[PDB]
RNA sequence: CUAAGGGACGGGGUAACCCCGGCAGAUAGCGCACGCGCCCCGAAAGGGAAUCGGGUUAAGAUUUCCCGAGCC
RNA sequence: CGGCCUGCCAACCCUGGAAACGGUUCAGCCGGAGGUAGGGUCCAGUGGCCGGAAGAGCACCGGGUGUCCGGUGCGCCCCCGGCGGCCCAUGAAAAUCCGGAGGACCGCCGUUCACGCCCGGUCGUACUCAUAACCGCAUCAGGUCUC
RNA sequence: UCCGACUUUGUGAAUACUUAUUCCGUGGGUCGGAAGUUUUGGCUCCAAGGCCGGCCGAU
């Protein structure tokens, strides 16, 4: 189907907003 | 006319001393002057507050000197920063 | 000459207590309380007035109190940006986008 | 005696600073990954006046690095900054006036303002109108930099500390004579309760060490030890010399 | 209060269920027909003598009519 | 040597001065050359170059201000952009 | 010379500001009613929506629909682009106008499904 | 509703009365399982939903009752 | 309060292209970054007409008559508009309301339209506000914020 | 308030370390090791796509 196409995102410092990552090791846990 | 030497400083009358009035004269003149706008090319830049210089027509607002649009050291700093930037390359 | 009194218990000439003098069918003068003068919508990029919308107090723009044609302008960014601002954004959006393609090719 | 005026200011009752019409703290954006490794572009939207501050402030808008949100900053404006101007913060920002750079990226002799003392301080040095710091030298071994402060003191700072390029706007402010008690009244009305100062010799001994006498005179040396108790420490404190050279 | 211009629109308004009464006020110029509805009082001005009479006779029989 | 050649175009050739008439000649493809002052608004500058790229008209960036332009054309008002549609006896186009 | 039928433009003012349109006829000199130069354009009032593989067959048929408007535009209210869209249009009453709009809608929906002219159907962001 | 400001959970100090609010503490919840997540008090002159004319008493209504006409 | 008209001073739009420069204020100031000119859009009014509404109120005559037409202004009070000046002084916040960008999702279902139906809690409300209703031991030549 | 002793107070080399303690920053948002965006005062989120709820895209 010619309508379907790729729409890539470049994830630079000032690029597209990043997707959700794990971020587990940076979590601020309860005391 | 109307005055031989006082000029803008005649609003102060006989007060504060002749040397102080002569001191304040240059800054009173310069802070009420109209300055050239490099962005639009008109003499429409007026002081809005100390350090703030806004053009009337094009609407650009620029951070400058207290009583003059460009201070002397501002030009010197720009040249030093420009030379450092080029020689950095 | 028919001097006047306030009609409520506000005794101070504040901006929210402004009055006007009117003649009644009873042949006398009374005070009527007016609304404070309000700015209309303003453009954030030019600072100029937004055409087509009246200058009211904020709660007089409420949907139940004002018609929809009075509230809006039929253009993108209708009551928010003026026409000159919208033209500049369209041109900037297209011209910078073309430059991005040219940067990619070169 | 009674508590002197110098002591009463620490209670902060009527001596607190007048801050009701201030526009907020002026400082860099919090240091993050984009600044630490690249550059981030913001646009100057306003150049505004802050009561009690000689230097104008610059309102700058960034795009948030990972949230779909705007990020609005406000720091001291360098001279020459203007509305609609793109400023760049970070390690790879160009050496241009109005840009925020780490000190490692500024060569020797550069004029800088709002210089951090600790990495992530958001700017501690050379913030008053017309003031600036000078980059003197760089040490790659310790990763430190030598800067010259407006008072003339040399200072060693980490090379990762951030500074804005240029000098602070509004210079030359104090060259103009005030000419009037009323002009001084308006200046300090928006700062603090400090302006009209009564001389200690014009007081009674109950109120001041200089007070009393049948003539207005201090009656003892106005130079005072560094370790004198509060209430006693008035005059010239720990002075190495006096007089006009 | 609102004014009605054409006669037919007054006819439909007087036929509304929420219409309560019609007042006929005679002036030296024209004849005013006022129908009291739920929210508004509607006034129609008839400048013709016979059109006033034709309106008087053609009113809905269920509506009250008052002479002012 | 561009101030003298532009001075000769105003003396013998045909031209138009100002933003709105520069765009009109580009739409009708009458201009042979566009001249832009160095302080011409960047949005305005970009749009004129794009118009000139749609046609096949060259754009020269004048070395000076918009106050300097116009003075070069011998007028007492500022000129942001200029369009040449006839030089006549001027070699400005072949340069 | 770049304002010809088949050339793509962008409207800068009015109800359809920021919309993409194709030129159909150019009145370069202008008529007597309109002294200025102006053209008849056919533009997208509603862009076809983002069509992806995950979608079901009925839904992607709904996302491919377009709406078309016809408008006479002053040359000064148009941003001329470098792109070109040719669909052989060759074009008064409120009934003739809407019918002609429906014909162009069928041709433009068919062009979009072909996969070509991706820039023309992908909106503008300002 | 917020202003200058005041009180105050946890925490800290304190023999206890009590003194400390930025010191960050799983913040005590909000939309449609899923998603998001940076206390109160304090102005009858500040901000602010919506009313007008005429009449009426011994004493009210300088817009509260009556008549009529509106509004939120 | 509702409808129609009008449309100040600014602001904006379209055409067009200005030196022999012009337009213009009490003052300013404005123009190839588009003036003068021509034609329009919007804005506000405590502006006009109609409805409300003459049936009211008022003034006369004993139910009746009338409630009309103009002029003027460095006038006074209030409000608004638009300029100019001043600051090492730049002169609140929040509730609340409106608009917008995007378009996931959805079809006999959408509808910020008109008309229609129901409801609207608690507390204050008299009077004085001063050479006699407040404080000054008083029915005190004092003091006490306003239109 | 300055100054010394003890306590907090540990470890290893011929002065170094970091976990106690202290200070600073953040909505604890890319730390350590390895492998392989300068643009004009515009918009930018909730992934397209590929391959088998799952992986890559996003080491
Ligand atoms: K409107
Ligand atoms: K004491
Ligand atoms: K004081
Ligand atoms: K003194
Ligand atoms: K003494
Ligand atoms: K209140
Ligand atoms: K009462
Ligand atoms: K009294
Ligand atoms: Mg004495
Ligand atoms: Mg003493
Ligand atoms: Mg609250
Ligand atoms: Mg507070
Ligand atoms: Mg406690
Ligand atoms: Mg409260
Ligand atoms: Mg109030
Ligand atoms: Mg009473
Ligand atoms: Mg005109
Ligand atoms: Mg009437
Ligand atoms: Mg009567
Ligand atoms: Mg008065
Ligand atoms: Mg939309």
């Amino acid at each position: 189907n010619p309508l379907f196409e790729k729409r890539p995102k470049q994830f630079g410092i000032g690029g597209a907003l990043p997707p959700k990552k794990d971020l587990h090791r940076f979590v601020k846990w309860p005391k | 006319k109307r005055t031989k030497k006082a000029g803008i400083v005649g609003k102060y009358g006989t007060r504060y001393g002749a040397s102080l009035r002569k001191q304040i004269k240059k800054m009173e003149v310069s802070q009420h002057s109209k300055y050239f706008c490099e962005f639009c090319g008109k003499f429409a830049v007026k002081r809005k507050a100390v350090g703030i210089w806004g053009c009337k027509d094009c609407g650009k607002v620029k951070a400058g000197g207290a009583y003059t649009m460009n201070t002397a050291s501002a030009v010197t700093v720009r040249s030093t920063i420009r030379r450092l930037r080029e020689q950095t390359e | 000459v028919q001097r006047l009194t306030y009609r409520k218990r506000h005794s101070y000439a504040t901006k929210s207590n402004q009055t006007r003098v009117v003649k009644t069918p009873g042949g006398k003068l009374v005070y009527q309380y007016t609304k404070k003068r309000a700015s209309g919508p303003k453009c954030p990029v030019t600072g100029k007035k937004i055409q087509g919308i009246p200058h009211l107090r904020p709660t007089e723009y409420k949907r139940s109190r004002l018609s929809r044609n009075r509230r809006t302008v039929n253009r993108p960014y209708g009551g928010v940006l003026s026409g000159p601002a919208v033209r500049e954004r369209i041109i900037r959006a297209f011209l910078v986008e073309e430059q991005k393609i040219v940067k990619k090719v070169l | 005696g009674r508590v002197i005026r110098a002591q009463r200011k620490g209670a902060g009752s009527v001596f607190k600073s007048h801050t009701h019409h201030r526009k907020g703290p002026a400082r860099f954006r919090s240091l993050d990954f984009g600044e630490r490794n690249g550059y981030l572009k913001g646009v100057v939207t306003d150049v505004i006046h802050d009561p009690g501050r000689g230097a104008p402030l610059a309102k700058v808008t960034f795009r948030h690095p990972f949230r779909y949100k705007h990020q609005k900053e406000l720091f001291v404006a360098a001279e020459g900054m203007y509305t609609g101007q793109f400023v760049y913060c970070g390690r790879r920002a160009t050496l241009s006036v109005g840009n925020v750079l780490p000190l490692r990226s500024v060569p020797e002799g550069g004029v800088i303002c709002n210089v951090e003392h600790h990495v992530g301080d958001r700017g501690v040095f050379a913030r008053a109108s017309g003031d600036y710091a000078i980059v003197i030298s760089h040490n790659p071994d310790n990763g430190t930099s030598r800067i010259k402060l407006p008072s003339g003191a040399k200072k060693i700072v980490p090379s990762s500390c951030r500074a804005m390029i240029g000098q602070v706007a509004g210079g030359g402010r104090t060259e103009k004579p005030m000419l009037k008690a009323g002009n001084a009244y308006h200046k300090y009305r928006v700062k603090r309760n400090s302006w009209p100062k009564v001389r200690g010799v014009a007081m009674n001994p109950v109120e001041h060490p200089h007070g009393g006498g049948n003539h207005q005179h201090i009656g003892h040396a106005s130079t005072v030890r560094r370790d004198a108790p509060p209430g006693q420490k008035v005059g010239l404190i720990a002075a190495r010399r006096t007089g006009r050279l | 209060p609102k004014q009605i211009h054409e006669i037919k629109d007054f006819l439909l308004t007087a036929r509304r269920k929420d219409a309560r009464s019609v007042r006929i006020k005679r002036t030296k110029d024209a004849v005013k027909f006022k129908v009291r509805c739920s929210r508004y009082l509607y006034t129609l001005c008839v400048h013709d003598t016979d059109k006033a009479n034709k309106l008087k006779q053609s009113l809905p029989p269920g509506l009250n009519v008052q002479e002012v | 040597n561009i101030n003298n050649k532009l001075q000769l175009v105003m003396k013998s050739g045909k031209y138009t001065l100002g933003y709105k008439t520069v765009l009109k000649t580009l739409r009708s493809s009458k201009g042979k050359l566009i001249i832009l002052a160095n302080n011409c608004p960047p949005l305005r500058k970009s749009e004129i170059e794009y118009y000139a790229m749609l046609a096949k008209i060259s754009v020269h960036h004048f070395h000076g201000n918009n106050v300097d332009l116009g003075t070069a054309c011998g007028k007492y008002y500022r000129v942001c952009c200029l369009s040449i549609l006839d030089p006549g006896d001027s070699d400005i186009i072949s340069t | 010379k770049f304002l010809k039928p088949g050339k793509a433009v962008i409207l800068l003012q009015g109800r359809f500001a920021g919309r993409k349109a194709v030129i159909v006829r150019v009145f370069e000199e202008g008529t007597r009613d309109r002294p200025y130069g102006h053209c008849l354009v056919a533009g997208l009032a509603k862009y076809p929506k983002k069509v992806i593989r995950k979608d079901s067959a009925k839904k992607t048929a709904k996302k491919s629909r377009v709406k078309c408007f016809l408008k006479l535009v002053n040359f000064t209210h148009i941003m001329p682009t470098r792109y070109t869209l040719d669909v052989d249009f060759k074009d008064a009453t409120r009934d003739k106008k809407v019918a002609s709009c429906k014909a162009a809608k069928a041709r433009l929906e068919e062009r979009f499904k072909t996969g070509k002219n991706r820039w023309f159907f992908t909106k503008l962001r300002f």
